[PDB]
């Protein structure tokens, strides 16, 4: 079910310094989020939930941050960042209330 | 001002 339910997002991404962008997928899942490819439209990594520990939501991209600034924070183009952390921001309420 | 999570 790399695809069952799962919400995908067409965002950019910035390349090394390409003044290109590259499309994106980016699936949300109810327990965890993943990046999928825009020309393959296949799955490239998964994320938990749990794992999000902020982001910020802008008119022109989304950020989100695993807390690992090891692995760095993770920030695409988004018209629509807004929702994407609404849709976000809404399915953590929906796993921390059937946790109660 | 960011956006946090309640994930504690």
């Amino acid at each position: 079910l790399k695809t069952y339910g799962v919400s995908f997002f067409l965002v950019k991404e910035k390349m090394k310094g390409k003044n290109k962008l590259v499309p994106r997928l980016l699936g949300i899942t109810k327990e965890c989020v993943m990046r999928v490819d825009e020309k393959t439209k296949e799955v490239i990594q998964e994320w938990s939930l749990t794992n999000i520990k902020r982001w910020a939501a802008s008119p022109k991209s989304f950020t989100l941050d695993f807390g690992d600034y090891q692995d760095g924070y993770y920030s695409v183009q988004t018209t629509e960042g807004e929702q994407i952390a609404q849709l976000i921001a809404g399915y953590i309420d929906i796993i921390l209330k059937k946790k109660k | 001002s960011w956006v946090y999570s309640p994930l504690h």
